[PDB]
């Protein structure tokens, strides 16, 4: 049922999403923070995401360069 | 010894159901695994695996994620839905009728 499956979407949302006066300053400044945390790990879980945060923080550094070129 | 701030477990959450959403089911699970390694009582990610889980087809998985939280408050109709789809994914068609007329029983009809 598509009432249920909206439901579910409803139950899964956490209701609330990044908030504060510096949102853009600080989810940069978690994303290193923690991406450098989470490599110091010893499981693989938690070494593949650091590895995803890294890969997103250098491959927007990637495309900012196109955009430059683009204007 | 790793244990995330409470800023860290938000950035976690949120970039696991953002990515959800954008139809990445690999990184949000990447991401909420991470969150409830060091966090396993984070409710809220919890609940956004166990969809995420139905949607990567994980159905199995899903089943016990949704038994989990139904012992945490079984009170809750949500739990019971998501039970109920994990359940007819996995095909046990008249387990999940069981689940959703549980969900029927507390759910608040007024949403």
């Amino acid at each position: 049922t598509a009432q249920s499956k909206r439901s579910l979407w409803d139950f899964a949302s956490p209701g609330y999403t990044f908030h504060g006066l510096h949102r853009a300053q600080d989810y940069r400044r978690e994303l290193d923070t923690l991406q450098s945390l989470l490599t110091t790990s010893q499981s693989s879980e938690l070494q593949a995401a650091a590895a995803l945060l890294k890969c997103q923080q250098d491959d927007d550094r990637l495309l900012q360069i196109i955009l430059n070129l683009l204007h | 010894n790793i244990t995330l701030t409470k800023r860290q477990q938000e950035f976690l959450l949120l970039n696991g159901w953002l990515q959800l959403q954008c139809g990445h089911a690999e990184r949000a699970c990447i991401l909420l695994d991470a969150l409830l390694t060091l966090n396993p009582e984070h409710l809220a990610g919890r609940r956004c695996r166990l969809v995420a889980l139905l949607n990567n087809n994980q159905g199995e998985r899903a089943e016990k994620e949704a038994q989990w939280l139904i012992s945490h408050d079984p009170l809750q109709a949500g739990n019971w839905l998501c039970l109920s789809r994990a359940q007819q994914l996995n095909g046990d068609l008249d387990k999940a009728r069981h689940a959703y007329q549980h969900y029927l029983e507390l759910k608040d009809h007024n949403e």
